[PDB]
């Protein structure tokens, strides 16, 4: 409901799951969705620490 | 091992080490009995 | 692919003594030459086709 | 017979010529594990995160940097391979000679 401030930013750790990452990629609703270092289609194949 | 699985390969000798032995050894008879 | 590590090549059962704590090993080239199964914690070898 | 059994560098000169082939080996198979300014010095790491484009600069990094290793290497066997040519030369010649 309420977001942070950019100056006052909020991190939130995530570990110990499993990620689904297209059914955000292939969402209609983000205006942008930009990847670095990595290509989206790939996100689903990789595993993180 | 190991370089193998990088292509890494060593060739064999043409010659084997009983093959220069037999040279070695006929050079020494050569030369015992006739100089 | 193990754990999102990739590969190609022959698995066998090991007969390295891996420490509980070590889920692979390593050549001097970088190269994974042996992983921890992250199911049945089984240790394989892995070697070129 | 007794000299030789009892001196550990009488054949210096041969185990010098094991040893540096195996050092330059050694140094060509490490020079794998090099990144080269790319993301990983493993080539299935860059395939497995990047799509063709991006990857294809991290991949051309890691070629730059492993054909100047391979190079590197060739060159110095063949200026070895000489000095080792000669070294067959003159033990052929006193094979001859002597
Ligand atoms: C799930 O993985 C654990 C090891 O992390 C293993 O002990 C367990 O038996 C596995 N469960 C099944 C159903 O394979």
């Amino acid at each position: 409901t309420r977001f942070a401030s950019v100056y006052a930013w909020n991190r939130k750790r995530i570990s110990n799951c499993v990620a689904d990452y297209s059914v955000l990629y292939n969402s209609a609703s983000f205006s942008t969705f930009k990847c670095y270092g990595v290509s989206p289609t790939k996100l689903n194949d990789l595993c993180f620490t | 091992c190991a370089q193998k699985f990088n292509g890494l390969t060593v060739l064999p000798p043409l010659l084997t080490d009983e093959m220069i032995a037999q040279y070695t050894s006929a050079l020494l008879a050569g030369t015992i009995t006739s100089g | 692919n193990f754990n999102g590590l990739t590969g190609t090549g022959v698995l066998t059962e090991s007969n390295k003594k891996f420490l509980p704590f070590q889920q692979f090993g390593r050549d001097i080239a970088d190269t994974t030459d042996a992983v921890r199964d992250p199911q049945t914690l089984e240790i394989l070898d892995i070697t070129p086709c | 017979q007794d000299s030789l059994s009892s001196t550990p560098s009488a054949l210096g000169k041969l185990q010098d010529v094991v040893n540096q082939n195996a050092q330059a080996l050694n140094t060509l198979v490490k020079q794998l594990s090099s990144n080269f300014g790319a993301i990983s010095s493993v080539l299935n790491d860059i395939l497995s995160r990047l799509d063709p484009p991006e990857a294809e600069v991290q991949i051309d990094r890691l070629i730059t940097g492993r054909l100047q290793s391979l190079q590197t290497y060739v060159t110095q066997q063949l200026i070895r391979a000489a000095e080792i040519r000669a070294s067959a030369n003159l033990a052929a010649t006193k094979m001859s000679e002597c």
